[PDB]
């Protein structure tokens, strides 16, 4: 939006140096995050501290919901659908700029979450065999909900222009963040089944290949999310036969997986 | 300076960049008087690099502090020092190393740093350094300032929905800058991509230049003779015929090789373009008894050569009958442009230069009737 | 180049498509050589007669170098005198405001400067009445030609027309403004015996204005509502007498 020349060096002093002069106080979180992205509004330059303002915005608030209910102010959860709203606001407006800068903005901090929230937390269920629990559970803290949101805008912007690295980015932070984040993974192959389990499939065939447990977190959540979307596992089957054993060992450790392997076989 | 930039490196809390912008100044104090045109100085190269870019004079050397937060820090209490330096050394050296080369290892990060200062420092309100940008095209690389420009008009425009008005306001109140953006609107609107088709804001803006930065162009042309194909840029903001050329084969050459974007606004396309004609005409109307020499005449160096040929171009493949008039209409605001520039007096032929450079020119009943 | 034949004939075809390609007509009307003042006859009187802006300042620059050239347009003039007599009504209304914008838009001295023409040739005597008051109006001084019979000339025509009922709208006109402007102008010369008959044949005319029955202040049905006012016509009988006595030499209240 518009705004006056001179006004900016204020008020970015204001965000950056967190003690607001003008006001003479610490402001909360909540203006500072609308400071954050009326600066995004007029200063592109400033995102540099935006990113870092919002990454401890949205880990405070997932701290206060989990206070709320892994023990089961106020929860801040009020703030979270307004930056829902501006952040596609921005990438409905404007995919080509937006796009890859929050989407990965995102994933890093839902890659610190799942680090920071699992085995410190022993009531967190972590992936090993609980990953539906891990999909019912986190939604009912509302920022996971949103930021998935938040990632079916940014998918469909990619999609639009270009659906390539997108997927490389995930596994890339599949494998840094392992095995807690890899549920994201998960409902995301549930969303899209066919390119997230045919790279699930590659993935999985790398390590088995560099070896000779992160694939085998890979083809639980594969096996959980495919219904009926295993002929793409077929069909890399018939194609490392026509010019490997890796889907072999994940049915091994994924009887589910195997579960159409008869009806294949 | 290596050493001096290590030393302003410290302490990252608006405390690094006023030491930085404080030794910048006791430096350039001389430099200031001296020629505080829009160069980088070498000296303070690396304080800038290593207080705003987080990288000191190695290239490949620590970080200023985390980076981030800090380095936004940092680089909002340089914008403010240099904003209120009162000084154009300081300016200079921070934001010319965006697009005038330097010739530094680590020249690519100080350039990045550069123009994000610039960004801001416009935005800041900072008159000195959009002053110098105008000269900075002067002597250095033109086609660099014209991508550094066109950069920064896409992040306030493009990039940031709304903040085009305020990027206007900044132009009106720093001319100088909105004058020399006429030639990276002119290098932006190549009209082979979307982008490069202007938006409503974009045409708010040249609204903007039309009815202000003509005073800028006027005083530019007072400033120095009108020169034929100077060196390397003239900053001369006269880009018209090829602007126009651009405008009105947008639908025909977006057409031929996006082209939605230009066919659906060929309306606006042709009011811009008309809008771009009209304060072509009142500039050469402003400029018609004063010195603006002869030799050069109507303001191409070229590039109207060069707009023919692009149309010529796509003249021949899917033009003639699906976008004849589009290509039509070029040849004629292009030949309409170099008859009202001569109407000023500046060109001193009405035949010699026209079959010198318009014989070439494709063919169009109303551009042959304006050339003879 | 030098083919003014072509350059008219660009001329016209940028004035056929000026509707729609306005760039051409900007590029046209100022295109100097060849038949470049042949051309500057429908486009830039185009910009002149156009209801923006332009016509504050183009009307008020171009068209005089036209007239100067050729002397010949006089419709805008008779245009706006014709319409500065109706403009004193229906200023709420916002079409008779407008239309008296579009009378008025062109400057005052420009507008008097082109009227100054037809001032000439105004062989009507309301017309003439007309153009000696917008003259004498613009320029309290400008006698050069005839400024000693204009009084006169007034004076005779409001005698010989001899109404009761002061219908006429140029004798009344004239004896509202001509005769203070004669009396306040000592430039002419003339007979103190001549200035007290008109100032008596303007008293007896006033007299019988205000005696017999007019045509709420508005227009009479037959005469306009400027042409036909009168104020004060005892005081002003009285004042116009005290000031040609001065100038000769030297309720229950009297």
């Amino acid at each position: 939006a518009p705004l006056s020349a001179q006004e900016l060096s204020q008020e970015i002093k204001a965000f950056l140096t967190g003690v607001d002069p003008i006001l003479g106080h610490q402001l909360s979180a909540r203006e500072h995050a609308r400071c954050g992205l009326l600066l995004l509004r007029s200063l592109p330059p400033a995102r540099a501290a935006v990113l870092d303002h919002l990454r401890g915005v949205f880990d405070e608030s997932v701290r206060a919901h989990l206070a709320a209910l892994d023990e089961t102010g106020p929860g801040l959860e009020d703030v979270v659908q307004e930056v829902q709203q501006v952040l596609s606001e921005f990438i409905r407006a404007n995919p080509k700029a937006w796009a890859p800068v929050i989407s990965a903005w995102s994933i890093d901090l839902m890659g610190q979450l799942s680090s920071t929230y699992s085995g410190q937390h022993q009531r967190v269920p972590h992936a090993t065999g609980a990953l539906n629990e891990l999909l019912q559970l986190w939604m009912g803290c509302r920022a996971t909900r949103t930021l998935m949101d938040i990632y079916v805008q940014c998918l469909s912007a990619l999609i639009g222009s270009c659906p390539d690295a997108c997927v490389d980015a995930l596994l890339d932070t599949s494998v840094q963040h392992s095995p807690h984040f890899d549920w994201v993974v998960a409902h995301i192959g549930s969303s899209f089944p066919g390119t997230i389990i045919s790279r699930v499939l590659s993935c999985g065939l790398k390590d088995f290949c560099v070896h000779g447990k992160i694939a085998s977190v890979v083809g639980i959540l594969g096996h959980l999310a495919s219904r009926h979307g295993d002929s793409i596992r077929r069909e890399l089957l018939r194609m490392f036969h026509d010019s490997v054993p890796f889907l072999l060992q994940l049915a091994v450790m994924s009887p589910a997986l195997l579960g159409t392997v008869s009806g294949e076989l | 300076m290596s050493d001096i930039r290590h030393s302003l490196l410290r302490r990252d809390a608006l405390s690094a960049a006023k030491e930085v912008l404080y030794h910048l100044d006791i430096y350039f104090s001389s430099q200031l008087q001296s020629a505080p045109l829009p160069i980088v100085d070498k000296g303070p190269v690396e304080l800038l690099e290593e207080f705003v870019f987080q990288v000191p004079k190695e290239r490949s050397a620590q970080p200023k502090r985390l980076n981030s937060l800090q380095e936004l820090q940092l680089l909002e209490i340089m914008c403010n020092y240099f904003q209120e330096q009162t000084k154009d050394s300081v300016r200079q050296i921070i934001f010319s190393s965006l697009f005038s080369p330097q010739g530094n290892k680590a020249d690519d990060s100080r350039m990045s740093l550069l123009g994000k200062l610039v960004s801001m420092a416009v935005a800041v309100c900072r008159i000195p350094v959009l002053e110098c940008a105008a000269s900075w095209l002067q002597r250095t690389p033109v086609v660099y300032c014209v991508r550094l420009a066109k950069a920064l008009v896409d992040d306030y425009c493009c990039l940031v929905p709304g903040s085009i008005q305020t990027l206007k306001q900044i132009f009106s109140a720093s001319p100088r800058f909105c004058c020399q953006f006429i030639t990276s609107v002119t290098a932006l609107y190549d009209l082979s991509s979307d982008d490069l088709i202007p938006p409503m804001d974009l045409l708010e803006m040249i609204v903007t230049w039309i009815f202000e930065d003509p005073r800028l162009i006027l005083i530019t042309f007072l400033n120095t003779p009108i020169a034929a194909n100077l060196p390397i840029g003239f900053l001369e903001l006269t880009p018209l015929v090829g602007l126009i050329r651009w405008c009105v084969k947008a639908p025909l050459a977006y057409k031929r090789k996006g082209v939605g974007m230009d066919r659906d606004s060929h309306l606006l396309y042709s009011k811009l373009h008309l809008s771009v004609l009209q304060v072509l005409m009142t500039l050469q109307l402003h400029l018609t008894e004063k010195n603006l020499y002869g030799r050069l005449g109507l303001i191409l160096f070229d590039h109207m050569v060069p707009l023919v040929e692009e149309i010529n171009r796509l003249a021949d493949e899917l033009n003639p009958l699906n976008a004849s008039q589009e290509i039509e209409l070029s040849l004629d605001r292009l030949a309409q442009a170099l008859q009202v520039a001569m109407a000023s007096g500046a060109l001193l032929c009405t035949r010699d230069d026209l079959r010198t450079l318009c014989s070439r020119l494709p063919h169009n009943n109303l551009l042959q009737l304006v050339i003879s | 180049m030098s083919a003014q034949g072509d350059c008219e004939f660009l001329v016209q075809r940028a004035r056929e498509l000026v509707p729609q390609d306005l760039w051409a007509a900007k590029a046209w009307l100022i295109t100097a050589r060849s038949l470049y003042p042949a051309d500057f006859n429908i486009q830039y009187e185009m910009y002149t007669i156009e209801r923006n802006a332009e016509r504050t300042a183009t009307a008020g620059r171009l068209l005089y170098d036209m007239f100067v050239n050729f002397p010949d347009q006089p419709v805008v003039w008779r245009e706006i005198s014709i319409i500065t007599s109706a403009l004193r009504n229906d200023s709420q209304d916002k079409q008779t405001q407008f239309l008296r914008s579009l009378f008025e838009t062109l400057p005052g001295r420009v507008q008097c400067e082109m009227l100054l023409k037809v001032t000439e040739q105004c062989f009507n005597t309301l017309e003439r009445s007309e153009m000696l008051l917008l003259l004498l109006r613009r320029f309290p001084e400008t006698v050069v030609q005839h400024g000693v019979g204009l009084g006169e000339a007034l004076l005779e025509a409001e005698t010989i027309e001899e109404q009761e009922s002061p219908v006429n709208c140029f004798r009344k006109l004239f004896v509202c403004d001509v005769l203070p402007l004669i009396i306040n102008n000592h430039d002419v010369r003339l007979p103190a015996n001549l200035l007290y008959k008109y100032l008596n044949k303007a008293a007896e005319f006033y007299i019988n204005y205000v005696t017999r029955s007019t045509q709420q202040k508005y227009i009479i049905e037959g005469l306009t509502e400027k042409s036909s006012q009168i104020v004060d016509p005892w005081e002003r009988l009285f004042k116009i007498l005290n000031v040609v006595g001065m100038r000769c030499e030297w309720y229950g209240d009297i």
